[PDB]
């Protein structure tokens, strides 16, 4: 009944669209990939959960408030932790990539109170394949920009994180679009466009889903958005990295990368963004070749009996048959995976919230050896500059941990290694700040610090222009009261004239 | 069994709507680990190897079509 | 036509020479010499792999070259267990054939008197002999004094051997464990009817646990027992030896104590070798995969027919990792070696760092007792709290210092027990200084390792001299010992 | 026998006694166990050292 | 019936993409990751029999 053998080559299905070089408005691709098309549309639904994770963008500081507006695995104090960062006005729980730019236009992080944005125009580089039509525009001179620039220059569903952005559009071809990763590569001497077809499997999520930085100005190209990449993946790897490259001028800190300067302790700050290929690449998966498309694009027989790869990027977990994990642990029970799974998690959001803990103490412990008025030892100067450099090393290390979207599932080992060596750094400034003081802050330091420096559920930019709600924390008084300041933008709409 | 076999594949390739999973039933289980056994009595013959696994694969998993291998290694859009 | 499958896969069955009762392992070599000539590699004792291997160096000696120290040693462990055995001498496992030699030479037992000072449950994992032993004493075994057994065995033919797992007439595998046993029937288990994967565990599981010795008033003085009645992790644990014990010491009443540490006066838990509780929830255990698998794996030195290694060893001395490579036939050696390296190495890290904090709680809640300044008005709860926190944050890293698997068992439940002790330990330090409203601080601040250095050298023969006794700032709540000839060299008494 | 199960040729320039399962040998010695022929080795290395 | 051999044994035959005067290590282990991976054993200097 049937003649010929197997190839066994793999060759992948070979495309020719009617669609252009340039083409990036994703209702273009619906013509031809109704199928892919419609598991992308399912990126929609946004009111599932998981027990850690899911499609509810909650506040991720707030375990008070039920959702969608809190979670009962939430970290309390953020706000706190990021105090004078954009990241301290609102801080969501991530969700489908249809909702990208919508996202990105309803958050407080970017300023809507005046014309500047205040952010570069960099923030657009993981949102939007328009970034092609936008650098090819300004070249070099686009990512200083500022992010309001091109607020109302965008087709919020159209244009985001769609087909464009992994695919050619005339052959669909895996493709990589980004600038900092293919800059990445080429420093590696690899040709991003001759990459193997499992390099490209987890190469085209590492467009986005990395840590990163933006230049300073005598760094090279002005905000320009670049990977950490150069002494490794691990979090003491990128922590080298930033004790070499960067530009502060401050005693102690000389040249290496600051993100903010903390105003309560004055430690200048590195700030962490989801690591999740860093994590992947040498867990026990990542190790193994398994790629973010084997768990998180896993085959679909959906339509007629043919399968297409799942458009549906988000959590595995979701499924009750957890199929896409069966495609290889296929001797395991469903019920039995999520257990596997848990089994880290727990342990990693546990000891997450332990960690930053002792991260709000060490910065209380700094704050208040920097305001003590009493004899202080005699090598002061050295032992503050030690004990914040202790305070950046250790939040670095939990928000390392914190910001990645896995809670400990995609490398298990560095999650709670790095956590518990983020716990010894973060607990070594206060054993500086109070040496610096002969003991004389320990009294200040003695409860509960739930209780000493209680977190901060509520904060926003409009909050800020309030002069009475800036005396409701102690750790307000290190922040400016924002002039009174109508909203400027509401979405992409324009509330205020230019 | 060839006829039995090759009737329920027909009938699914067709009429029938496969799922995202296409796993071995107990009775294909159960051929195949016998058959495990008729060419390889003579390595294990000294040894309680039926005993504490089920099956010869448990141990010998890849024999299971590569299972634990990069899904690209394996499996290309239809 | 015919088939030529004309041999038949059959499970062996075994019917031998030997009495019900056969004990000696030259007894068995006859019957079984290609299981014997395995066993007998358990005599390789030069072989080391990165942190683990078959030279049994001290674990506490970072300094000496091998085979006295390693480069990969914890050099605080006479410091953290001072007063107790362990800080006399603490030696890296190796293979089941020295069992018996092993435990003669340690000075951990008393050689210098008649007595011993530990119980005859110490012979329980070293010897088949056991089964006799029992037999003839019933309960009144235990309480015995250890040096009483110590002429009346052969080091070699009564060593862990095959009697340990093997019924001598079948063949087929025993719990000849009471401890095991104990713990098996309290889960309404028949130990004869035992599914051959759980065996394939259990037979380890008879000595590669943490297990503690009755007190007078706890049941049968002295009989051995594991803790496993809350669970099998550390808080598990922990939480049964808040119930069962014996301690009157005011805020620990009726909770457990394997001493108390003559420095910072803490009723303290000693853990030893958990394997089996590591082990049965971490990715191979809870995934069916067992002691046997790995250490007890089929290797073809027949001509070409399976046996069952009986070299219980590091699987990481065979450069080809056969154990591994059935299961990860996919996986070259090498990759799976860093893999286990990934793990192993970032364990041994964390645990220093475990017990280095460890040290200093010790040391606060030293400094908070001896405190001549003025107290808190809660100084009592506080240090009551105090000691609590040292107890917890050292039988945290204890229960992972003394696994032999270096985390590899399981990584996840390791790591976050060292984290968990860092947390524990460090609010011992804490409450010790709230105590003290911080007037012990100025006398913490160094690096610990110069305000209390490690103890590197400790035995018995040493503490009968009072001018080494002088020698460490610990050293001061020991006492010194009589000076005392030594007994006992081995087996034999000296003249 | 390491890419899969697939032989290549090892490119490892070694003592053969560093496998502890003697495989180099036992295919022209399959009659013969490890241990039996590291002692054959040794037997002629310790009369040649000394 | 026919025989299931498909896949018959053939001495292997290489051409590789490197020079005639190629003399780096390195070049070869993009052609050859096994054998490569195989002769980085090598650097174990700790082991003796
Ligand atoms: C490669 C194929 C992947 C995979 C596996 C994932 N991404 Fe992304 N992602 C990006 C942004 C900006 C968001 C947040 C959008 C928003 O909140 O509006 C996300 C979100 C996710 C999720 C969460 C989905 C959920 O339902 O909770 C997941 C599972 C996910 N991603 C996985 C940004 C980008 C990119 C920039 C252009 C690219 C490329 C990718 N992601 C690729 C991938
Ligand atoms: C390649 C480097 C990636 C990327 C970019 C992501 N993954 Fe995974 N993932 C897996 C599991 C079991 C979880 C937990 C989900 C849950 O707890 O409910 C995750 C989580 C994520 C997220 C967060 C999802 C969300 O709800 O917002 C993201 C953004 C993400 N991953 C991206 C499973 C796997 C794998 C299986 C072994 C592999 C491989 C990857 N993930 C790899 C990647
Ligand atoms: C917009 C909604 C689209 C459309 C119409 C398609 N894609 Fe993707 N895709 C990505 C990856 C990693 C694969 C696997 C490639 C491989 O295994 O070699 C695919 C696969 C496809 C195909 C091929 C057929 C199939 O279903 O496997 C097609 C036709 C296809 N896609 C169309 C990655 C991404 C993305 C990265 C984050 C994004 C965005 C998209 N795909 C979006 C789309
Ligand atoms: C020609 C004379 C040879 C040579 C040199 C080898 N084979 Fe075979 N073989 C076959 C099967 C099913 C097995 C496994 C049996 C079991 O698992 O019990 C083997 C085994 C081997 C070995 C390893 C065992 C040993 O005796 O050393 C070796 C080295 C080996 N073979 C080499 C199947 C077949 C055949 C199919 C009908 C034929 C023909 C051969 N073998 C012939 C040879
Ligand atoms: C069920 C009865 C079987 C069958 C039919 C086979 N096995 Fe196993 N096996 C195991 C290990 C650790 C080895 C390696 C031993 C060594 O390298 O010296 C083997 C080996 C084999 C072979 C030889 C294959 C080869 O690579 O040359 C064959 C044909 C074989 N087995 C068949 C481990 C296990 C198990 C784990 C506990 C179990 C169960 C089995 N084997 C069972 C079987
Ligand atoms: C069942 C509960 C057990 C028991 C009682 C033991 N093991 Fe293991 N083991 C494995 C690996 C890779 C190592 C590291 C080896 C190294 O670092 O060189 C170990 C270690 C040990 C030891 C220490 C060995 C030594 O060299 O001194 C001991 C005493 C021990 N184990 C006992 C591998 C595995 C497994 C594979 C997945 C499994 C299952 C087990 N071990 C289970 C057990
Ligand atoms: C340096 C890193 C390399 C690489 C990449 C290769 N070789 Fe060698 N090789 C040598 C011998 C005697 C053989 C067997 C030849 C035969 O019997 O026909 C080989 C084999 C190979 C192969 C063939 C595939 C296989 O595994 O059999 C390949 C692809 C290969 N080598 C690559 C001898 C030597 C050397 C002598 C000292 C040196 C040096 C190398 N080889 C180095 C390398
Ligand atoms: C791997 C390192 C080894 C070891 C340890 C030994 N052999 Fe061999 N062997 C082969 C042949 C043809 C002979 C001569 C006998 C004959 O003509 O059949 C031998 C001999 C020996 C001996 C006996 C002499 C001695 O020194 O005591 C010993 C102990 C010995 N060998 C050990 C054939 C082969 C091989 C085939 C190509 C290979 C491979 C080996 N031998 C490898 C080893
Ligand atoms: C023996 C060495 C096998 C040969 C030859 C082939 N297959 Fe196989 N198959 C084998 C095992 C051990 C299993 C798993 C059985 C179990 O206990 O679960 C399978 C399974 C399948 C499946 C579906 C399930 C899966 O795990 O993928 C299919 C569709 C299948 N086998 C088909 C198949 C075909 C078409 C083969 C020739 C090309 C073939 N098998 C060879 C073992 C063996
Ligand atoms: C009590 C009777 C035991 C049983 C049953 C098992 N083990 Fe054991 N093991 C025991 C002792 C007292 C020692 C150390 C003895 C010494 O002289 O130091 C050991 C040692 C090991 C080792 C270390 C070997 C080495 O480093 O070379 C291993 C790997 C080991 N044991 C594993 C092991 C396994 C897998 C068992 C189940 C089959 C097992 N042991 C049973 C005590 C006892
Ligand atoms: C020496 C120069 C060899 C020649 C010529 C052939 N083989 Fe071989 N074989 C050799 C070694 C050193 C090994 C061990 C591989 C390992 O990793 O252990 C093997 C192995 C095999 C096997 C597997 C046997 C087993 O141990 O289960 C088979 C089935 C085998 N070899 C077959 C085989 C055939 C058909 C050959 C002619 C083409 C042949 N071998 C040549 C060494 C040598
Ligand atoms: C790629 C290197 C990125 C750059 C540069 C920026 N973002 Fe981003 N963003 C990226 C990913 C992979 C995700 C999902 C993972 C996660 O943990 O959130 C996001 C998410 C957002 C969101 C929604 C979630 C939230 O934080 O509320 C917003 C509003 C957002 N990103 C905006 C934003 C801004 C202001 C940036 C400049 C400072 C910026 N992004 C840069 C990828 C990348
Ligand atoms: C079958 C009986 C196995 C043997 C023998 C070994 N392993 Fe294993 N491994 C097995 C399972 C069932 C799993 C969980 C994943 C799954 O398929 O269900 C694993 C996992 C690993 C891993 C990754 C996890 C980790 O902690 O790093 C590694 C690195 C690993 N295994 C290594 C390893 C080694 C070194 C072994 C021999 C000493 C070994 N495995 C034996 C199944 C089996
Ligand atoms: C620590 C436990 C233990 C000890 C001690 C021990 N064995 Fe085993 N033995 C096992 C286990 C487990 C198996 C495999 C059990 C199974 O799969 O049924 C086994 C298997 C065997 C077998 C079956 C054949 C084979 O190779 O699998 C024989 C025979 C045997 N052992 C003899 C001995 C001899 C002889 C000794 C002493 C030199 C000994 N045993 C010591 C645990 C042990
Ligand atoms: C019309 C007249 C009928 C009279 C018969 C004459 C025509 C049929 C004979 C065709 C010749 C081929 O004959 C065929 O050879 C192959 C070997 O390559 C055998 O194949 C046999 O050995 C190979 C291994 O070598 C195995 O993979 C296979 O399972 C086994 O069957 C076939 O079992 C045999 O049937
Ligand atoms: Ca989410
Ligand atoms: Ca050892
Ligand atoms: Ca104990």
């Amino acid at each position: 009944a049937g003649c010929s053998d197997v190839s066994t080559e793999l060759k992948t299905p070979v495309y020719k669209t009617k669609l252009t070089a340039e083409e990036i408005r994703n209702s273009a691709f619906k013509p031809e990939f109704p199928k892919q098309y419609a598991s992308y549309e399912r990126n929609d639904e946004t009111t599932v959960m998981t027990e850690y994770k899911g499609s509810v963008p909650f506040n991720k500081n707030d375990n008070v408030n039920p959702l969608p507006e809190g979670y009962r695995h939430a970290q309390p104090y953020l706000k706190n932790l990021w105090l004078g960062y954009p990241f301290m006005y609102e801080y969501r729980e991530a969700r489908g990539h249809t909702y990208a730019i919508q996202d990105f236009l309803h958050i407080d992080r970017i300023n809507r109170y005046a014309e500047k944005g205040g952010l570069p125009a960099t923030c657009w580089n993981c949102k939007t394949p328009k970034m092609m039509e936008w650098v090819k525009e300004s070249g070099d001179g686009f990512w200083a920009k500022d992010v309001n620039e091109f607020r109302d220059k965008i087709d919020m569903k159209d244009h985001t994180i769609g087909c464009a952005t992994c695919h050619d559009p005339q052959t669909m071809e895996l493709r990589i679009t980004s600038v900092p990763l293919t800059d990445y590569l080429v420093s590696q001497g690899k040709d991003p466009k001759k990459l193997p077809r499992n390099e490209m499997r987890a190469l085209v999520c590492g467009q986005c889903h990395v840590e990163y930085y933006f230049n300073g100005p005598t760094m090279g190209v002005n905000k320009k958005p670049v990977f950490p990449w150069a002494e490794g993946f691990d979090p003491a790897d990128m922590y080298r990295y930033y004790d070499k490259h960067g530009d502060l001028q401050v005693k102690g800190f000389e040249g290496k990368f600051a993100d903010w300067t903390h105003p309560a302790s004055k430690t200048p700050m590195i700030k962490a963004q989801h690591p999740e290929y860093e994590t992947w690449i040498n867990g026990t998966h990542g190790a193994a070749g398994v790629t973010c498309a084997d768990c998180h694009m896993s085959y679909t027989r959906s339509d007629d009996k043919k399968k297409i790869s799942s458009h549906w990027w988000t959590s595995p977990m979701k499924d009750p048959e957890m199929r896409a994990c069966r495609q290889c642990h296929s001797d395991k029970t469903p019920d039995y995976l999520k257990s596997r799974v848990l089994f880290t998690q727990k342990r990693t959001f546990d000891l997450l919230l332990a960690a930053q803990e002792v991260s709000v103490k060490a910065h209380e412990a700094v704050r208040l050896a920097n305001e003590y008025q009493g004899a202080k030892a005699a090598g002061y100067d050295d032992l503050m500059i030690q004990a914040r450099e202790m305070v950046r090393k250790g939040q670095f290390f939990w928000d390392y941990v914190s910001a990645e979207n896995s809670v400990g599932f995609h490398n298990p080992a560095k999650a709670l290694d790095t956590l518990a060596q983020s716990q010894q750094f973060s607990q070594k400034a206060i054993d500086l700040a109070m040496e610096a003081t002969q003991y004389g802050i320990g009294k200040d330091l003695s409860g509960d610090i739930k209780t000493i420096v209680p977190p901060i559920l509520k904060m926003n930019r409009k909050l800020q222009q309030d002069p009475e709600f800036m005396k409701t924390h102690k750790w307000f008084q290190y922040l400016p009261v924002l002039p009174k300041a109508d909203q400027v933008w509401d979405g992409q709409k324009r509330l205020v004239s230019a | 069994f060839k006829a039995i076999a090759g009737a329920r594949d027909v009938y699914m390739n067709t009429l029938g709507h496969p799922g995202d999973l296409i796993l071995a039933g107990m009775e294909t289980k159960e051929v195949v680990n016998a058959n495990c056994k008729a060419c390889h009595t003579m390595t294990n013959v000294e040894v309680a190897s039926m005993e504490a696994k089920k099956y010869c694969t448990d141990c010998h998993r890849n024999v299971q079509h590569m299972r634990m291998k990069p899904i690209s290694t394996r499996e290309v859009a239809d």
